């Protein structure tokens, strides 16, 4: 079953490609400030109502910007959340969350995380749901890519100070990319089985003499969204196992195309925006390669699966714990990689029944900053923090001064790279710390040995990374794991966001200069190995401490 | 590194140990905190505080001083003497003295005592030889103050009362005859004083280089300081947890203290390659600063021409025999010790057969610059020859009645034009015409700035004196721009506008007027013969004394750069390397399992981190060993550079690690230390 | 510039667009076109419902096909209280779990082999699996015939018609509907 | 809490506030 593996990821790559190469070129016209072909009068009608009259913005307007839209989405979905006993689309009288609960709901939902420590299904009422969640699903995967087009902006841009209108960038963002796909997606899922009505619970009685309750929300539409938009929050409470959400392996190919969706077209549009494809390309190499081998390794440690099965009276030895018999165990391995390299989130399989090696890959995959692919709009940047990094780090070793796209990068520059890629690893080595200290933070672990410790780093790992899924053995609903993830999620997000505008304005008013003896073209197979060593090697650096006291211990044992 | 030098950097380097000193150096400053906190636990344990082994965390605690000691020392050769010093003027400003005068006039006393004493309003007396004071206006009589420090220019300038020419400075020294000078600034602010505050008082900036490499450092500590100080509570949770010795020895173990002495030993060596190119540079980062320069500043006077001001041609008026005006000037200026009177006398001597005239045992009377008539001469048996300037000689002549010609008027007039400082002899009367005084560029000046021009410097030349020579010298020389009349502050001033805007500057000077400027650029070099406060103040003396040693110089600053390159990447390595041979030494005592984690199968965990310490030391100490012996200097594109150093230099790196710490362990067990 | 104007009007209109267009015109398109998976895929017996033809329930007679453990809250198979069980490798939970269902699929099943299929003997990932693969449900047909009285021939093209493969063979497996096969084979005899 | 694990967060703490110090104003450093 390696001809399988190896078909699957084939055709998955293989679509993808086709499916984003096109949408490449719309996403460049956006960056462009070219209006799209046939909306340009609803446009400007749209903006005039609005008052969105056109003029720029510096690094600093723009900044402000973006996080006054979080910071107002924010505080809407948090009370709208305490409150959800007054609103209306309430069959079953649910009651509004806490003040705990609400506030991680608020702060995961709005920072693209959807880390849920709640159950969907009798927790929420149908309108916190399509209201809420699903608003911000919307509103936050159009913030992080307006961030990446100020950056591409940035690289671009000759000696300019303006990095362009952001209320302009999120307008055109959600309504000309995010909710035609949407639909599109989400008309498919509902064909296929998944659920979209405003129905009372179903009440049915089995076969036999048994009771059950169906519950009947609105999933299809969210689920489309959640998914397009590398959000990940699912509906129930098995995020997107559940047949009502991911009814059929139609759905399930589709969906993990949806995810690795826009990302990969940033990356083509990138490489577009500067005139050379090359540029674009060399990205899709990096990020591709690495992709590749974590699929196949975790492919082969659940192949091999449970010892154990074998020698208890089973015939195969394959891990199938965790896993919906709809989907195999290549495709569940497939999908664990591809979310946990993707920033999503959504879990098609249990995490915390894999393997050791099955568990460490994903895991070490969110914890090296989520630049494979990572999520929307903040893949690539989190990206081009690292091929700053490596460019100086190359400018260093051979004597010369650094330069990247022409403009020559300064300290400046370089201290706020530092400090954007040693956010994240601090929040997660320090709240893991604290964590595994305090009796309320250590009583969570379903699992003894260090397989509890591999819980609560996987937890503390997904929230500062702004991923999502968990091994959900950890029982994180308590006043002290709803505080310690909102503070990791808020910080991660919006302490990485911050310097990438600053980066961006300090180099939107340079100009690019001429060839030279400094100028080590960044494309070919040697920069793609310089960049690779930089992310792999910081990674390792910094969590193979963490790693071998959780993953390689339990694997060893 | 003559004997005195290497026990001044071992003192300095004891003196740096203070934690006050010190902590402007991150990792060595950490590895003085893992020291300390090493010490403390061994005097714990020997003392009966703590259960445990004393004799291994002494061993580290003494270890870890060691590597420290040496970076300090390594640190102090490499930039101990590097700062702009002003002892010259200091020593000027404290040894100085002068004399009260009562009753203002000339006729009274002198009480002399020291220059702090005089304060505005004073009347101070000085004559032939002594150094003035400080600032005031002449009151009574003239003489010929050898203002050099202030221009530039050599040459005494006539200082009287009455006219415009009556304000006199503090510390230059007089040299016709007395002069009744009258205090104008309290002893705060002279200008003496002003200097001494303009030298030290200057800084010199960081290359972009080392604030890369900082960066690198710092974030590299971070990463280390977060791993090993969690793994405390992650090992502690499965039980059995990690002791604080090995925690606190891993932490001063792990961090890169090879990148941190890289800084050294490449100053070091290019030190040493510059002296090897007779020039005695004092700091390090001048042979890099060197290295990527743009631009040149250029003293006049001293630097690019002789400083002394030669005679060149003889211009004589209508029929008066030029034999005889170069026979009179070198009658005339024959007992003069001044460079140009022997310029004259060598250059009339050379250009004419009037070897039997010249003799010191005849019975003529030299009449030596009087100040009061402005010129000097001799006179032999019924013969009068007098040297001056053009108006000395108008007054001289006009007093006796022969009436001053016309042709000398133009002709001084072109001779000043051409940038030269016209003479006149005189033998009692009928002026016997001009002996202009044009000072001679150095050498084969002009091709080499040409080099500078195509090597992608800028060349201005700033100066001190008036604009006619300053343009005529720089044409002839050949530079690009030039600043003529420019005091010590317009030369600092320029200094720090050409280095606001990014670039680099590498003024060459020799006076004490370019002490400011020297102590604020980044390659200064002073000239061998300039005085002692240029040589003090700049950071690289050339024992050639010739401004176009920049260009050797910046040879050797492309090379230093080339190796400095090479030695990161193999830096780089290596601490990377070492992490992954130390770190696996840190799970054994928590999972036994994880013993299948170590690939070299190091005795334990103590003996690992002591092989490490030890492999830090060795390899600080050796990285000089290697940057000396240097690379291949070739043109190489980025790429083939890049991946030849990653090739020998960045895979020797990773190599090195894992064959030390094994083969040190070896050692240690087998000796028995464990 | 948060100019409260442009910021209130954007977040305003794109709340609108966003929450109530959007999921409106999903919802009138979905319940337009496809009116009978909108509604839940629900399967009418007359005017009592048997349960969606997605969910799988929890059969326990001798004359059903089983399905794969469940290992949701309250009961097992409930649709309230989805999720698996978390249960890792190295858990000793799990294998005293799984001995004790290998020791019941063995009793039960007396006339089959005595390799258990994986399926059966571990839980699913949300409790709720109504699939499995044709060879772990056609490792039962001696006891449903037993029980039921059929043939061999009669179950196994039973199961059969029930199969779906998916599109192409490497994107998921071949699985058999577990709650329409038994509602069959209950019509089948009468 | 305790008196040693109290100590060594106060001086990682430090430590960590120190290098970014550092790494912020590189210049002086
Ligand atoms: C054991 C423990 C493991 C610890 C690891 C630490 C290792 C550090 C340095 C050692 C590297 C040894 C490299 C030896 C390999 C020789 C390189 C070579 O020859 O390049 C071969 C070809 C060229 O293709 P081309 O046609 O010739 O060029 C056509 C132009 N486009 O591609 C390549 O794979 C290039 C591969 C280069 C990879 C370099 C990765 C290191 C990056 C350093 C990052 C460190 C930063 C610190 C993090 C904060
Ligand atoms: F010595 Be220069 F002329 F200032
Ligand atoms: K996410
Ligand atoms: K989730
Ligand atoms: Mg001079």
């Amino acid at each position: 079953m390696a001809a399988q593996g190896f078909l699957l990821i084939a055709t998955f790559l293989l679509v993808l490609m086709v499916l984003a190469r096109p949408l490449g070129s719309g996403l460049a016209r956006l960056i462009n400030d070219i209006p799209l072909p046939g909306t340009t009068g609803v446009e400007r009608v749209l903006f005039r109502a609005l008052g969105v009259s056109d003029r720029e913005m510096n690094w600093k307007q723009y900044l402000c910007a973006i996080l006054g839209l979080n910071m107002l989405g924010l505080a809407v979905l948090f009370f709208m959340l305490l409150g959800q006993h007054y609103l209306p689309l309430n069959p079953q009288q649910l009651p509004g969350l806490s003040w705990d609960l609400a506030l991680n709901t608020a702060v995961s939902f709005v920072t693209n995380t959807n880390w849920r420590s709640y159950s969907g299904e009798t927790t929420l009422s149908y309108f916190s749901q399509m209201a809420g969640l699903t608003v911000q699903n919307f509103l936050s995967a159009a913030s992080g890519i307006a961030v990446i087009f100020a950056l591409i902006r940035a690289f671009t841009r000759q000696s300019m100070s303006t990095l362009g209108n952001a209320w302009v960038d999120l307008l055109r963002i959600t309504l000309w990319v995010l909710v035609p796909v949407a639909l599109l997606i989400a008309l498919f899922f509902i064909q296929q089985g998944a659920l979209q009505n405003f129905l009372p619970y179903q009440a049915v009685n089995t076969v036999e003499g048994a009771q059950q309750l169906l519950p009947m929300g609105p999933v299809a539409s969210q689920e489309a969204i959640k998914m397009l938009g590398t959000n990940g929050g699912g509906f129930f409470n098995a995020n997107s196992s559940h047949p009502f959400e991911n009814p059929t392996a139609l759905t399930n190919f589709v969906q993990m195309l949806a995810i690795f969706l826009i990302p990969t077209a940033l990356c083509f549009a990138f490489g577009e925006v500067m005139g050379d494809r090359r540029q674009g390309r060399m990205l899709l190499w990096a990020m591709s390669v690495i992709f590749v081998i974590c699929v196949g390794v975790v492919m082969w440690a659940e192949v091999q699966g449970n010892p154990h099965l074998l020698a208890l009276g089973t015939d195969s030895s394959i891990n199938m714990e965790g896993k919906e018999s709809r989907f195999g165990v290549l495709v569940s391995s497939l999908f664990a990689v591809v979310t946990t390299a993707a920033s999503c989130g959504a879990v098609i399989a249990m995490h915390d029944s894999f393997t050791a090696l099955g568990g460490m890959v994903p895991m070490w995959l969110m914890q090296i900053g989520e630049v494979v692919f990572g999520g929307v709009g903040s893949g690539l940047y989190g990206m081009m923090l690292f091929v700053l990094l490596a460019v100086f780090i190359a400018g260093l070793m051979i004597g010369r001064t650094p330069e990247y796209l022409g403009k020559k990068i300064d300290v400046r520059e370089m201290k706020l790279t530092a400090l954007a890629i040693l956010v994240t690893p601090t929040l997660v080595l320090m709240g893991a710390a604290l964590a595994m200290m305090t009796d309320a933070g250590r009583s969570a672990m379903l699992n003894p040995g260090p397989h509890g410790f591999s819980e609560v780093l996987y937890a503390v790992s997904s929230a500062a990374n702004n991923n999502g899924s968990a091994f959900a053995g950890l029982s994180a609903n308590s006043p002290f794991w709803n505080c310690l993830l909102a503070f990791c999620m808020f910080v991660g997000r919006f302490g990485v966001i911050i310097p990438v505008m600053a980066i961006a304005g300090s180099l939107v008013s340079k100009k690019s200069q001429a060839a030279s003896s400094g100028t080590l073209p960044t494309h070919g197979p040697l920069f793609v190995g310089l960049l690779i060593g930089t992310v792999l090697l910081v990674g390792a650096l910094t969590f193979i401490p963490a790693l071998a006291l959780g993953p390689v211990a339990e694997y060893l044992s | 590194f003559e004997p005195t030098l290497v026990v001044q950097a071992l003192k300095e380097a004891v003196k740096k140990l203070n934690p006050q000193a010190q902590w402007r150096n991150p990792v060595m400053f950490i590895v003085w905190i893992g020291s300390l906190l090493t010490t403390c636990i061994s005097i714990a344990m020997a003392s009966g505080a703590m259960p445990g082994n004393a004799l291994f965390s002494a061993a580290i605690s003494g270890w870890l001083w060691i590597t420290v000691l040496f970076a300090n020392f390594a640190e102090a050769l490499a930039e101990g003497r590097s700062k702009a010093q002003a002892n010259s003027l200091k020593g000027v400003k404290k040894t100085a003295f002068a004399r009260k005068l009562r009753e203002p006039k000339y006729g009274a006393a002198a009480d002399k005592v020291p220059a702090d004493q005089l304060r505005k309003g004073d009347i101070v007396l000085v004559e032939a030889g002594d150094i003035i004071p400080c600032d005031g206006e002449v009151i009574e009589g003239g003489a010929s103050v050898d203002e050099s420090a202030i221009t530039g220019e050599a040459a005494p300038v006539i200082r009287e009362s009455g006219g415009d020419f009556a304000s006199v400075t503090g510390g230059t020294r007089i040299l016709s005859d007395w002069l009744v000078i009258e205090c104008s600034v309290n002893p705060g602010e002279t200008f003496l004083d002003r200097m001494i505050a303009m030298v030290e008082g200057a800084q010199r900036r960081k290359t972009p280089n080392e604030i890369a490499l900082t960066i690198l450092l710092i974030a590299l500590t971070i990463v280390f300081l977060l791993a090993t100080a969690t793994l405390w509570p992650f090992s502690a949770w499965g039980g059995n947890a990690v002791s604080v010795t090995v925690l606190v020895a891993l932490l001063v173990c792990l961090i890169p203290t090879t990148i941190g002495g890289l800084l050294s030993a490449i100053g070091v060596a290019g030190m040493s390659r510059m002296l090897g190119a007779n020039v005695i540079a004092t700091s390090g980062r001048a042979v890099e600063a060197a290295g990527d320069v743009d631009v040149l500043l250029l003293d006049k006077t001293g630097t690019i021409t002789l400083g002394n001001r030669q005679a060149s041609e003889f211009i004589p008026a209508q029929g008066v025999d030029e034999k005889t005006l170069a026979d009179a000037a070198q009658l005339a200026s024959l007992a003069d010790e001044t460079p140009e009177g022997r310029s004259i006398v060598i250059l009339a001597k050379q250009r004419f057969n009037l070897r039997e005239r010249d003799v010191q045992s005849l019975h003529a009377t030299f009449v030596p610059f009087t100040a009061q008539s402005r010129m000097s001469g001799i006179n032999i048996d019924n013969r009068m020859i007098r040297k001056g300037s053009v108006d000395a000689i108008r007054r001289h002549v006009e007093a006796n009645g022969g009436h001053f010609p016309t042709d000398v008027d133009q002709k001084v007039d072109q001779v000043a034009r051409q940038g030269a400082t016209p003479l006149v002899v005189v033998e009692g009367s009928r002026v016997l015409g001009v002996i202009a005084l044009k000072d001679i560029v150095k050498g084969g000046i002009k091709e080499r700035f040409a080099q500078l021009r195509k090597m992608g410097i800028k060349t201005v030349m700033i100066t001190g004196d008036n604009r006619l020579t300053a343009a005529a010298i720089a044409a002839e020389a050949g530079v690009d721009d030039f600043l003529a009349e420019a005091t010590p502050e317009a030369k600092l001033a320029l200094i720090r506008q050409y280095q606001a805007e990014g670039r680099l500057v590498a003024m060459t000077g020799d006076g004490t007027n370019d002490a400011p400027a020297l102590a604020q650029a980044d390659v200064a070099v002073a000239m061998n013969s300039g005085t002692q406060a240029a040589k003090e103040a700049g950071n690289m003396v050339d024992l050639d004394s010739n401004p176009t040693k920049l260009i050797e110089v910046v040879h050797i600053g492309k090379q230093m750069l080339m190796t400095r390159g090479s030695l990161t990447t193999f830096s780089i390595a290596n601490d990377v390397a070492k992490y992954f041979a130390i770190i696996p030494a840190a799970f054994a005592a928590t999972y036994p399992q994880l013993n299948a984690l170590n690939i070299m199968c190091l005795h334990s965990p103590d003996s690992a981190i002591l092989s490490a310490v030890i492999f830090n030391a060795l390899i600080i100490v050796f990285l000089i060993p290697l940057a000396l012996k240097g690379v291949s200097y070739k043109p190489l594109t980025a790429s083939a550079m890049l991946r030849r150093n990653l090739w020998i230099y960045g895979l020797g790196g990773l190599l090195v690690p894992f064959i030390g710490i094994k083969v040190i362990d070896l050692l240690l067990t087998v000796c028995g230390l464990v | 510039m948060s100019g409260l104007r442009p910021a209130l009007s954007t977040f305003i209109f794109l709340l609108l667009i966003t929450g109530g267009v959007y999921p409106l015109l999903t919802t009138v398109l979905g319940q337009w076109w496809f009116p009978w998976q909108a509604n839940g895929s629900l399967i009418r017996e007359g005017d009592t419902v048997r349960g969606s033809a997605l969910i799988g329930q929890n059969f326990t007679g001798n004359g059903y096909f089983h399905g794969r453990p469940s290992a949701t809250a309250e009961m097992p198979y409930n649709p309230q209280a989805s999720g698996g069980s978390n249960l890792a490798v190295s858990n000793p939970e799990l294998d005293k779990l799984i001995a004790a269902r290998v020791a019941a699929l063995r009793a039960a099943n007396p006339d089959a082999s005595a390799s258990v299929p994986v399926e059966l003997v571990t839980a699913s990932a949300s409790g709720l699996d109504n699939n499995i693969t044709p060879q772990a449900a056609a490792w039962q047909i001696p006891r449903v015939a037993k029980a039921r009285n059929l043939s061999v021939e009669q179950l196994t093209q039973l199961i059969a018609k029930y199969s779906q493969q998916p599109l192409v063979k490497y994107i998921g497996q071949p699985v058999v509907n577990i709650v329409e096969l038994n509602l069959a084979l209950d019509k089948l005899d009468e | 809490m305790s008196a040693g694990v109290i100590t060594g967060v106060l001086l990682v703490f430090l430590l960590l506030g120190y290098l970014v110090y550092a790494l912020i104003n590189a210049e002086a450093f």
